[PDB]
């Protein structure tokens, strides 16, 4: 009595490109943005995209290396080769960039920038910091600082513009 | 036999040696402005920290730089 | 020409032969690699890895006695002499090579041709193996060279650094009743800061060197040891 | 100097002096008294380990023929590098 | 030759500046600010090794 | 020798450069004016030491 | 001795560009312009160098 | 003397390279041609500095 | 011929040269601090540990240079 | 004609060149700990035991220094 | 004409260059132990294998240095 | 006036010089086993093959100081 793997039921895998192969000129990233098992985009051709991670933003194009993001709280950005730029917000999670010419953003949360309220995000910060003052432990404050870096990373990127 | 000879340009080489520990000096004030840079993107929270070990780095290097210095000029003018 | 002298380990033979009437526990080794050669256990060796226990402990003895002592002011290190200290590494360190070497097993030297097969012989492996036959006897005179030059070093810096507080302590004192007296104590400071560190810096170096000068040794046995596994 | 001075044994009490060859002669001596009694024979390894090195040594000094001068081991001066006498 | 150095400081400074920038964007006038005060500390280490210069020079 | 110096802190600033445009290439006009900025600034030590190189060489 | 830091400082800008070069190869194009903007500026410190030396040596 | 400074920086190009090549390993022909062109500007400096050895040589 | 030459300004020569061993000193005294900015913004939490050992490299690379600085002045006054 | 010169003042020259050989050890030294605040900061339970690894480099780098230092001394005091 | 002139004090000048070649010696050990600190924070469980590598560098790095400090006493007592 | 001088204590500096091409050689070998540590780590299943490049390496370097050290004899003794 085997029982299938869940991930037969599967059908787009990830295409790893021979070590020992031809390169080739790619013009288009194939994106994956995903939120709690839901793709926003899917296998969506675009010109870049602008992520950030721990350790700073990159910037990704086609035939970027192979690397693993893990990201921070944050915007994504997404530029299309028509011209147009599409906004979303982060709130964490992984990014996996292919030599082959795909990214797959697995975030826990993924919203546009337009749905964030900027009055919403700035009075929460004041509630906060005032609940930093009284937080009762160390483990408290450190949850506290949690929410109060998200808000200022949303706070700061709607004032970007 | 005994000579003594008493050479009065000797005392503009020594100099110029001295001069040069402070590209050694010039160059660690660089270095630690160089990460500091660094240290302020990964982690902007500490921008005022960092700066102040930044100076105590500069003064401190800056300090061999005057300990050669002094070594400098007291023989330009001796 | 046969010179008679003495060393300067009388009174610490004296004390030696006060404090040590009696057994007493020791705990605290400068060189406690010695005592365990092996960690993965089930293993053993059919050589005798151990002999250099009582040499070890008897040299750290003696140097320690030497040279931790000799920060006292006045207080002379008897054997410190180039040629001495190579009597006595190659003492050491040759007669564990021909105790390897009268074991008549030229096998154990299969290592000293370096790299493997695909490598050229002649060009390249036949040069490694002259290269690390003549790095053993280099090992054996860095070892000696270091722990002659440490000293050597150590002390002349102490030497001149005392003469010139002694100098300026004598010779400049008076500052203190002068209106130029923040000068004066700024050096004293500084002085007696520098006299501190030369102090820590010697007594730490001294222990050091005696841990590599046996760690050379022991590194020099250990690279001719084979291990069985118990079964 | 004075700093390089520091470094001398400081309990030299006696010095001795004594010939190569006196010492030497007096070896011999004492070696020929030990090896003479016949209770010892010329084929014991005992009496071979006495001479037969030594014979080797001195047998190899004579025959030694150098192109080269050696000076005397024993000089009055041997600090001067350009008086090899 | 002590400006090889400070030149080289210089340098130094421009590069990881480049490197911050292009990690933290946003914070490019601080950085920017931050390397403007590293390269006058280095020059003035460069303005003391050319005094003696000028000195040995005209003396 | 100063130029040694000078040339080498050129070559940082760029080598740096390339590193900051291939991580975020969006930003390598404004990068670009900065790397023009610290060679401006190393260009300038060189000309002091190319200036006594010359009023030594002609006097 | 100029010329090894010329030299050196050349090697470094090539060195990085094939970092950049193999993290985002689309832009190798506008990476290579950059980079032998770089080899421009160290060599025009290298003349200096050689005419100093050509007008030292023929003198 | 300046061939120091270009050895190392030969040196240098080519430890970039393998990185790159690890990093990428499918654009190992851009990169190696990249390095190439490296080496023949470095190497070139490298004989002017041979031409002025060899001009004071036989001078 | 036997002659006897004494030289008086070489002292200044030797002089300079051991403050270049200062050059060395001072860049590594800048490495330390550069490197310090890196582990504090990448571990902001350890901010006097890491001070602590920074304080401890540079006591031991100043100790260099003021073994140089020794030979610098003895020789400046020989 | 044969004419052999003894000059006193090559000593202090000798002995300032082997300072030198302090800038790469004090540079050398300063490595070490930059490495171990960059390392503390990556593993900092390891703190104690890469203190210890860095205190038996710094001796051997600076075993080489008093090789060195040796050589000017007995220049110096020859 | 034919004159033939010995300089007595050269060897000094020949000494304290050989003694220079101890910074690089100096610098690759620094080097060697920056790298295992920062290592072994990487892989503790290896700890030990690093430091074995780590000091056979040293036994090939260190030679080198004897070298130089062979020729310095081939010309300091020469 | 044709005057011919024949210096005898000038084989001193170049033996000294060409001693000082080893600072290069140490260096390079601490480079090599530096990046020989840091790559165990990172891949400890390879720790053969790259401590068979290291040595590799490190011949080739060893080679370049015989090259040196054959001109620094041959001008020591010649
Ligand atoms: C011509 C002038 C005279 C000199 C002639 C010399 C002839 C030379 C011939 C040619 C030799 C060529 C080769 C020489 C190489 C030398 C190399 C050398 O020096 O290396 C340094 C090296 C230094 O070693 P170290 O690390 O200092 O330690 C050695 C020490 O001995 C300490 O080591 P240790 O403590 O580990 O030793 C063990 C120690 C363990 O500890 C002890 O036992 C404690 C005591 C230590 C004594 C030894 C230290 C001596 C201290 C200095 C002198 C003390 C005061 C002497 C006063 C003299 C006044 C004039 O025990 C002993 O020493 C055993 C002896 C104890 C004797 C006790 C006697 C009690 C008598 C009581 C009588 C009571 C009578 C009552 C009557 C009542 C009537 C009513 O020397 C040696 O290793 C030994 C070299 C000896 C070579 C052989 C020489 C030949 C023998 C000569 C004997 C002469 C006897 C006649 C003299 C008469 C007075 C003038
Ligand atoms: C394990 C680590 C051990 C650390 C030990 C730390 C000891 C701390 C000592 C503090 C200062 C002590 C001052 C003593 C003064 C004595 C009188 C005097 O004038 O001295 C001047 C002398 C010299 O001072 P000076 O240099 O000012 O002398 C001036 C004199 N003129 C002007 C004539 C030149 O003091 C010393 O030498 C003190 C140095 C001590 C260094 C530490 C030595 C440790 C090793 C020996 C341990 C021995 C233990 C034996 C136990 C039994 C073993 C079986």
């Amino acid at each position: 009595h085997d029982l299938p793997e869940g991930f037969e039921f599967m059908e787009h895998k990830v295409v790893n490109k021979d070590i020992h192969a031809p390169h080739e000129n790619l013009e288009t990233l194939r994106l994956t943005l995903t939120r709690q098992d839901e793709f926003l985009l899917r296998e969506e051709p675009v010109k870049c995209v602008t992520v950030t991670g721990t350790n700073g933003e990159y910037g990704i194009y086609p035939g970027h290396a192979y690397k693993i993001v893990q990201l921070n709280p944050s915007p994504l950005t997404v530029e299309y080769t028509d011209g147009t730029t599409k906004k979303y917000f982060v709130s964490g999670g992984f990014a996996h960039i292919n030599n082959e010419g795909s990214c797959d953003v697995n975030t826990v949360e993924c919203t546009l920038l337009d749905d964030l309220d900027l009055a919403i995000a700035e009075k929460e910060l004041a509630a906060q910091q005032a609940a930093l003052g009284s937080a009762k432990d160390d483990k408290a404050k450190s949850v506290v600082e949690i929410r109060i870096s998200v808000i200022e990373a949303v706070i700061a990127a709607l004032k970007h513009h | 036999s005994t000579v003594a000879i008493s050479v009065q340009g000797l005392h503009y080489v020594g100099t110029g040696l001295a001069a040069i520990a402070l590209a050694g000096v010039g160059l660690g004030i660089g270095t630690i402005f160089g990460n500091l840079l660094v240290a302020c993107a990964r982690q902007p929270n500490l921008t005022k920290m960092l700066f102040n070990y930044a100076i105590l780095g500069f003064a401190l290097t800056e300090a061999i730089g005057l300990f050669a210095l002094m070594l400098a000029f007291l023989m330009l003018f001796s | 020409m046969f010179l008679f002298f003495f060393c300067d380990l009388f009174w610490l033979r004296l004390l030696l032969c006060m404090y040590y009437c009696v057994w007493s526990r020791l705990c605290f080794i400068v060189y406690f690699n010695c005592l365990m050669l092996i960690f993965d256990f089930l293993l053993f060796c059919l050589f005798d890895l151990y002999l250099f226990v009582g040499l070890c402990l008897f040299l750290l003895l003696w140097f320690m006695l030497f040279n931790l002592y000799s920060l006292i002011l006045y207080y002379c290190i008897t054997y410190l002499n180039l040629y001495l200290l190579f009597c006595i590494v190659f003492l050491l360190y040759i007669a564990f090579l021909f105790l390897f070497c009268f074991l008549c097993d030229f096998f154990l030297f299969n290592n000293l041709l370096v790299g493997d097969s695909f490598m050229d012989v002649f060009f390249i492996r036949f040069l490694l193996c002259f290269l690390e036959c003549f790095s053993l006897l280099c090992r054996c005179l860095s070892t000696f060279l270091r722990l002659f030059c440490n000293l050597l070093s150590s002390h002349f810096l102490l030497l001149m650094f005392f003469d010139f507080f002694y100098f300026i302590f004598v010779f400049f004192f008076y500052g203190v009743f002068c209106y130029w007296f923040i000068l004066f104590i700024f050096v004293f400071c500084f002085c007696l800061l520098f006299y501190v560190f030369l102090y820590l810096l010697d007594l730490f170096a001294a222990i050091l060197q005696l841990f590599i000068f046996c760690n050379m040794i022991l590194q020099l046995i250990m690279d001719f040891l084979l291990f069985l596994l118990f079964v | 100097s004075n700093p390089a001075d520091h470094f001398r044994p400081n309990l030299k009490a006696l010095t001795l002096y004594a010939e190569r060859q006196h010492y030497v002669d007096r070896w011999l001596h004492v070696k020929e008294r030990w090896l003479a009694p016949w209770y010892l024979p010329w084929w014991s390894p005992l009496f071979q380990l006495g001479t037969w090195y030594s014979q080797r040594s001195r047998n190899l000094f004579l025959v030694e023929n150098h192109l080269s001068y050696r000076p005397y081991k024993f000089r009055r001066n041997d600090e001067d590098r350009n008086n090899p006498y």
